[PDB]
């Protein structure tokens, strides 16, 4: 599996840059795509998304219109057209896989994201921006949402992302479930409105941005960040 | 409903148009089950149609139309078991050395369990009679007489409505006659109709052995038409 | 010397028989009148499954009762979500005769088989997200039967050359054998302590055989014709076995003879498939009149009838869980009752 | 336990007559089809008749037409089949076979490899 | 009174209880449930329901002074039988081209139990039918009639007004175009090819099977048989009405009405009229066996 | 060769499955009833249940 972004550079107001991603490693067709923009020092943010076969395509209120999203299957690739770029929209964008069947796991890898410099729904918060702790010692960080993400079919959709110093965000926990690949350091407990992330012993390269999100609703609202200092 | 849900909907309904789309592509071919024991020239017949596995898949295009041919020759002798699986096929190809008058009887008893088939009793069976010049080689030179083996080949005669080939001769031409009406007679054995057998004769270099295959094929799937239709 | 040993086998077949009637002090249904009867069972059918093309042959159940594997004679195998009826999986297979299919404990491996006699494990938990062919070993001289996983890295085949086999998955080659049956093996069913496992041949008999130990630990008998079908009691103890002769038999583990036979005199076709509940009170078998019957295991009388297929019911399941159970049929319908 | 059992046989004069009387045990011998097969030393499997339940169906084969009589009687499970003629053609263990269902028609017991359904045959020996 | 009431009686019993004996075993037989069945049941609804309608658009005109009590009567009798008509027809024509794709075309097959599309085209047929009859319903306008022998005033039916001749010209014109013409052309055709190879099919069949394919030619050769005779009892059937018909639109006779030997023709051409709609189930009934067995289980 | 092998292998499987132990079919019969007994609790349709939790 492997995204790399590209398309990026300086633009001025008002211009026009399509970005490409291109997918290999797995079958692109089977995966759905998402944008995800990190503005400089803050949290991320969804941009669009696009469902397998392009089917079913939305985009975020506040980008709604000006960017367009597609796919090609025979070539493998993606493609995100913006217009009339606002001096806002300079930030980072991640480009992210996904598939929905009953025990997967939604956001499974992220790209390596490309730069742009430019010149109701959920809201999500959590406990605390910062929270220095030494190494070895158990880690818990709180969340709240306003809305209950606990559907009537008993699934909590809260995932937990892991941005670590020049790194990708890396997918921990999609629903309690551990995802592929991460130690069983990490765990997820907590109620429909209240959830909680808990290191059992902190390793030396668990250091980063700790981002909570909701996925009860298509606009995919990503919490301010939590960040552990060694 | 939730986005995850409709996501698993959408893809099951794409999962359902794959199928769909494959569905097109099985009703289309026509797969056919080839028997036979292992003195009977199958081998030869299925190589000679260039137009441990225990199955051998054989696709041939004939006419526009792709005929699927699956052979087992690679399991033990017992077939009660695995020859349930070949029911609604199209028809079952059923090759007999009609030469080696020794293996006829075990040809021929063969058939009639293969005919007499629970499961099968809708299913045409396509019998060619494979080996003809060696039969006819063994007939004109006299040493193997068919009374040796069946008594009743004495007493019988050639069919009055019987077509005989030019230059056949008339020794060979009443020994494949009786055969056929050997076979014939075995399949009406409690045959209730529901399937036909099309017996034809066939030989090592005949080339025009597939169109045979493919003319029954067509009626076969005439009359199960005629029957759902409820024409017939 | 032969004639010797003709000898004593007959002597040894007589002392086993001599023996195994000795402890039929009671049958079971002398010890099953007392209790009270299980009453009609009506069932009614929650959810159809239109996706397949061809025969519905072979399915199982998965460590969660909400995955379902199901194999047809088309060369596709649907995974069938059976809440929502949504397909997550479709694993287009080379062989096209697959008769039988297995769901790995853990779910995340898949196993099949047939007339190929090779059997290509399906992993669905792979790395690139498309279902991949982890392993396709081979080396049996005979159609594939009936798959089932000890675990994830072991799977018992049972095949036509009258001789089951025990595969590492890893090493992929055969980790022990298992010999002595004279026809060709139908059926096989895991313990539910994994330890032992019964199978079912052509022949009119059925043998216990244990993983560790590469050999069988008994034998029985008391079929009339040929054993179609065999289910593990969900106790362990106990395994029931379907033939051609519309009676079905249970067989103990423990006591090494059967201890009821159901049996009906307007019930002549032959049996296809048979499980067993989590209870082990309601026996379902499939029988080849186009519909299933429930046996009371105890009381032995019909506790009801599954008539909603229009074919002949080729395969079912109870879930691990205890709450729905579904049926195959050659019809390409596939229902789950509740 | 199914079981077979065979009685009849030995040394026999060219042209003589002989029965064989064979019995089985443990399943319904009355649903069942019994059929006849022959094996000469060096020669494989042989069907020489066969006997429907009710008996009403009966056929033999051509080598052996008219010379051989097939009979069964369902009041005590025994199958027999008498022998007017012999020639030293005949000379065979002669096995018998049940068919694999007690409800259909079709009989697949001439399997020369093994059969689970057939007795352990008895040898007849024709000569001068 | 009349025996020809009493045969007209007799013909409308015998065809009912043929078509709902039909219906019956299309409903209780689940096996009889298959796609080209639907087109089948529907043919046997249409020809219920104008077996209904004329029963008594026959009584009006026999052994009657005229229309029951209301003016709507003959809107709703009829759009509704030059509907059931269509339906009859159209349901015909598809009968004959399914059968054609069968018998002509058997490797060209369709996924079977598609009831979705069958239906789907019942319902299209059905809404053509109503259709083409909503301007003979909207142009009634039922008039008053003083006959000049009885002299006295009575309402009589009307297709359209008595002074739009030429509009009622060429209302029955079209009808007959559109429902003898057109269907009776693609019918012929379809059927003659149909017939053609069944009797090519009887000689690629193998003729020397004793006692087993001949079987086969013989009753393919009586169902081309069966198929022409149908053609011919539609032909023969459908052209005295429309001829009557035809007729009268175009003499245009009002405020009169004959009477003359003609009355035979009139009540002839009504009796072949509905009698091919009694003849559908005893064909199919002739033609497969099985459904013989079934229709006389359920009947 | 192959006559004799087969006739000794057939000699040594009935050898040892006739030394088996074996008990009597009451307490087996009881062991079953018990099984039955303790899980009819969880029977999948043995006892109704609400469409809620199906
Ligand atoms: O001529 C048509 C059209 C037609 N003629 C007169 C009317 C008015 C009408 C009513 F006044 F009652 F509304 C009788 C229906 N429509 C036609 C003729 C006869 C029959 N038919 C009657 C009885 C059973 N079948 C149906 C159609 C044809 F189709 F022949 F062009």
């Amino acid at each position: 599996v492997q995204l790399v972004e590209s398309g990026g550079g300086l633009v001025q107001p008002g211009g026009s840059r399509k970005l490409s991603c291109s997918a290999s490693g797995f079958a692109f067709s089977s995966f759905g795509m998402h944008w995800v923009r990190q503005a400089p020092e803050k949290g991320l943010e969804w941009v669009a998304y696009i469902s397998s076969g392009s089917g079913t395509i939305y985009y975020a209120d506040t980008v709604k219109g000006r960017f367009t999203i597609s796919r090609d299957d025979p070539k493998n690739t993606l493609f995100l057209q913006m217009t009339s770029l606002r001096s806002e929209d300079t930030a980072m964008y991640y480009c992210v896989r996904s598939i929905y069947y009953y025990g997967s796991s939604p956001f499974d890898f992220w790209g390596q994201g490309t730069t742009l410099t430019v010149s109701a729904d959920i809201v999500m918060t959590q406990a605390t921006s910062s929270v220095p702790v030494t190494p070895g010692e158990s880690v818990s960080i709180s969340c709240r949402s306003s809305k209950s993400l606990l559907h009537s079919n008993g699934n909590t959709y809260l995932y937990w992302f892991l941005q670590r110093p020049g790194q990708s965000p890396q997918l921990l926990i999609y629903r309690s479930n551990l995802a592929s690949g991460v130690p069983d350091r990490f765990s997820g407990s907590g109620s429909g409105t209240a959830f909680t992330l808990t290191i059992s012993r902190l390793e030396a390269e668990d250091v980063g941005v700790y981002y909570c999100m909701q996925h009860l609703e298509y606009p995919l609202t990503f919490g301010a960040g939590t960040k552990l200092e060694l | 409903l939730s986005a995850e849900d409709k996501a698993a909907v959408e893809r099951s309904k794409m999962i359902e148009k794959q199928l769909q789309k494959d569905k097109q592509v099985y009703r289309r071919t026509l797969r056919l089950l080839l028997l036979g024991a292992d003195n009977s020239g199958k081998s030869t017949i299925v190589k000679q149609m260039r137009i441990t596995s225990g199955i051998f898949e054989t696709k041939f295009q004939v006419d526009k139309v792709n005929f699927h041919m699956f052979d087992v020759g690679a399991q033990r002798d017992e077939r009660r078991k695995w020859i349930q699986c070949f029911n609604d096929v199209t028809a079952i190809i059923f090759v007999v050395d009609s030469s080696d008058y020794n293996r006829l009887q075990e040809a021929l008893n063969d058939f009639k369990s293969i005919w007499n088939n629970r499961w099968l009793r809708t299913i045409s069976v396509i019998l060619f009679l494979n080996k003809q010049d060696l039969l006819a080689e063994k007939v004109l030179a006299g040493k193997s007489k068919i009374e040796d083996y069946f008594p009743e080949f004495a007493r019988y005669t050639t069919p009055e409505d019987a077509t005989p080939e030019p230059g056949e001769d008339p020794r060979v031409t009443r020994a494949k006659y009786f055969i056929r009406k050997e076979f014939v007679d075995i399949s009406t054995a409690s045959g209730d109709g529901r399937h036909i057998c099309y017996p034809h004769f066939t030989c090592s270099v005949d080339t025009e052995n597939a169109r045979r295959i493919f003319n029954d094929c067509k009626d076969i799937i005439l009359q199960m038409n005629l029957r759902e239709y409820n024409l017939v | 010397e032969l004639d010797q040993l003709r000898q004593e086998a007959e002597q040894l077949k007589n002392q086993i028989r001599d023996a195994r009637k000795a402890c039929a002090d009671a049958t079971l249904s002398q010890i099953t009148n007392n209790i009270d009867p299980v009453g009609r069972i009506q069932m009614r059918t929650r959810r159809t499954l239109r996706g397949h093309l061809a025969k519905i042959y072979a399915m199982h159940w998965g460590t969660d009762s909400r995955l379902l594997v199901s194999a047809s004679q088309d060369g596709k195998l649907i995974i069938w979500d059976s809440y929502t009826t949504n397909k997550v999986h479709a694993i287009p297979l080379r062989s096209s005769w697959v008769m039988t299919c297995a769901y790995a404990p853990s779910g995340n491996y898949v196993a099949c088989g047939g007339l190929d006699n090779i059997c290509s494990i399906y992993n669905l938990k792979t790395r690139e997200g498309n279902v991949r062919v982890s392993r396709e070993l081979a080396g049996h001289t005979g159609y594939l039967s009936c798959c089932r996983f000890l675990d994830d890295n072991q799977i018992v085949t049972s095949s036509g050359d009258t001789t089951c086999a025990l595969w590492d998955i890893e090493t992929g080659q055969q980790t022990t054998t298992f010999t002595g049956h004279t026809g060709d093996v139908m059926s096989l069913s895991l313990a539910p302590d994994t330890r032992l496992f019964v199978s079912g041949a052509c022949d009119a008999s059925a043998k216990l055989w244990d993983v560790r130990e590469g050999m069988c630990r008994q034998t029985f008998t008391g079929h009339e014709s040929d054993i179609n079908a065999i289910c593990f009691f969900p106790n362990g103890n106990a395994f029931a076995t379907g033939s051609d002769d519309a009676t079905c038999r249970l067989f103990d583990l423990r006591a090494d003879q059967e201890l009821m036979t159901y049996s009906h005199d307007n019930i002549i076709c032959g049996i296809t498939s048979v499980s067993f509940s989590k209870s082990g009170r309601l026996l379902l078998a499939g029988y080849d009149d186009f519909n299933c019957n429930v046996w009371d295991a105890l009381k032995a009388d019909r506790a009801g009838v599954l008539a909603g297929h229009d074919n002949r019911v080729s395969c079912l399941g109870v879930t691990d869980d205890g709450m729905a159970v579904a049926t195959g049929s050659w019809d390409s319908f596939l229902k789950i009752w509740n | 336990q199914v079981q077979l059992q065979e009685s009849g046989g030995g040394l026999v004069q060219p042209g003589g007559s002989l029965r064989l009387s064979c019995a089985a045990s443990g399943f319904t011998f009355s649903n069942y089809k019994m059929n006849w097969v022959r094996q000469a030393p060096g020669k494989g499997l042989e069907w020489v008749s066969d006997i429907s339940q009710s008996g009403a169906s009966i056929s033999y084969t051509g080598s052996v037409k008219g010379r051989f009589t097939i009979s069964r009687d369902n009041a005590k499970n025994t199958l027999y089949l008498q022998m007017n003629s012999l020639k030293p053609e005949d000379t065979a263990v002669y096995y018998c076979a049940r068919c694999p269902a007690p409800f259909t028609r079709d009989c697949f017991d001439v399997t020369s490899t093994t059969y689970a359904y057939r007795g352990q045959g008895t040898q007849v020996t024709v000569s001068s | 009174l009349c025996a020809i009431y009493i045969t007209y009686a007799v013909i409308i019993s015998v065809g009912i209880l043929g078509n709902a004996i039909l219906i019956k075993v299309f409903f209780k037989t689940k096996s009889m449930q298959t796609v080209p069945n639907i087109f089948i049941t529907s043919l046997a609804f249409g020809d219920l329901l104008l077996l209904l309608t004329c029963v008594p658009v026959d009584a009006t005109h026999y052994l009657a002074e005229g229309w029951l009590f209301g003016r709507i009567g003959c809107k709703v009798l009829s759009f509704i039988r030059l509907t059931s008509v269509g339906v009859s027809v159209f349901t015909l024509t598809i009968l004959s081209a399914d059968r054609y794709k069968a018998v002509v075309k058997p490797l060209e097959r369709q996924p079977s139990n598609a009831i979705l599309k069958t239906c789907v085209k019942a319902g299209c047929v059905w809404i053509v039918s109503m259709i083409f009859a909503l301007p003979e319903a909207i142009f009634s306008n039922v008039y008053t009639f003083r006959d000049p022998n009885k002299n006295m005033t009575f309402e009589s039916c009307t297709s359209y007004p008595v002074s739009k001749k030429l509009l009622q010209e060429i209302h029955s014109l079209l009808c007959f175009l559109v429902f003898y013409i057109i269907p009776l052309s693609i019918i012929s055709v379809y059927y003659s090819l149909i017939a053609r190879t069944l009797y090519k099919s009887t000689l690629n069949i193998p003729t020397e099977e004793q006692s087993h394919a001949r079987k086969q030619i013989e009753s393919r050769k009586r169902i081309a048989r069966t198929v022409l005779v149908l053609v011919a009892l539609f032909a023969l059937c459908w052209l005295p009405n429309h001829l009557l018909y035809l007729y009268h639109s175009f003499t245009s006779q009002t405020y009169v009405d004959p009477s003359a030997m003609h009355f035979i023709f009139t009540i002839f051409s009504r009796v072949l009229a509905f009698s091919n709609s009694c003849v559908n189930p005893f064909a199919l009934y002739w033609l497969s066996k099985s459904f013989q067995k079934h229709f006389k289980a359920q009947l | 060769t192959a006559s004799i092998a087969q006739a000794r292998k057939l000699v040594e499987q009935l050898k040892m499955e006739a030394n088996i132990d074996r008990i009597k079919v009451s307490k087996a019969a009881a062991d079953l009833m018990a099984y039955c007994e303790a899980h009819a609790k969880e029977d999948p349709l043995l006892t109704p249940v609400p469409a809620s939790e199906n």
